[PDB]
């Protein structure tokens, strides 16, 4: 997925926010890994996307 | 197993209309999402139109108040109404129905013939 | 910030609810209660600054 902008130190146990608390939130007990990336090269538009 | 979509198309009209309507196969369809997606060599990425299962549907803030989209179950046929055709529209629209959100199954057709140029 | 007023809030109930009306509400961190289980607990007396 992709929330938004550079959120996405959102996601994280303990961390709230407006799309980190309403699109996707994520537990306190989470045992896992996160990985994310920009998209300025593949997925850009002359007008905006 | 069978798409039976994207089936339409027109001519260089400007300042027309089209009435591009991509009909869908008689199949277990509940939460789709229909949208349009130009494929003009160059900008591949495009969004027009949504089919929210719940009847509302958003347009683009680009072409706001531009473009009206009615649902229809008469003969199983989604139809979409624009106006204001620019010169620039020259591409290949699709009825895509695994749209963003998946791509897991995903599904195209073959393209409707729409061209306009002044 | 220096001449911050405070406004003593009493003999009223507080419904939680009118708060969460603008868009960008973020920071809400409550500290010595949770946001929510607000709605039971009866207070002693609520003050507010800027």
């Amino acid at each position: 997925f992709v929330i938004r902008g550079d959120e996405v130190r959102q996601i994280a146990p303990g961390q709230t926010g407006n799309i980190a608390d309403y699109n996707y939130k994520l537990p306190d007990d989470f045992t896992g890994c996160v990985i994310a990336w920009n998209s300025n090269k593949l997925d850009s538009k002359v007008s905006g996307n | 197993e069978v798409q039976l979509v994207e089936s339409g198309g027109g001519l260089v009209q400007p300042g027309g209309s089209l009435r591009l309507s991509c009909a869908a196969s008689d199949s277990s369809f509940y939460d789709y999402e229909m949208s349009w997606v130009r494929q003009v060599p160059g900008k591949t990425p495009e969004w027009i139109g949504s089919m929210y299962p719940s009847g509302r549907t958003y347009i683009n803030p680009s072409l706001k108040s531009l473009v009206t989209i009615s649902r229809d179950n008469s003969e199983n046929m989604l139809y979409l109404q624009m106006n204001s055709l620019r010169a620039e529209d020259t591409a290949m629209y699709y009825c895509v129905s695994n749209w963003a959100s998946g791509s897991t199954g995903d599904y195209w057709g073959q393209g409707t013939l729409v061209t306009v140029s002044s | 910030v220096y001449a911050w007023n405070r406004k003593r809030i009493s003999n009223c109930v507080a419904d939680y609810s009118v708060l969460y009306n603008l868009a960008p509400f973020f920071t809400f961190k409550c500290y010595g209660v949770s946001p929510t289980k607000l709605n039971d607990l009866c207070f002693t007396n609520v003050y507010a600054d800027s």
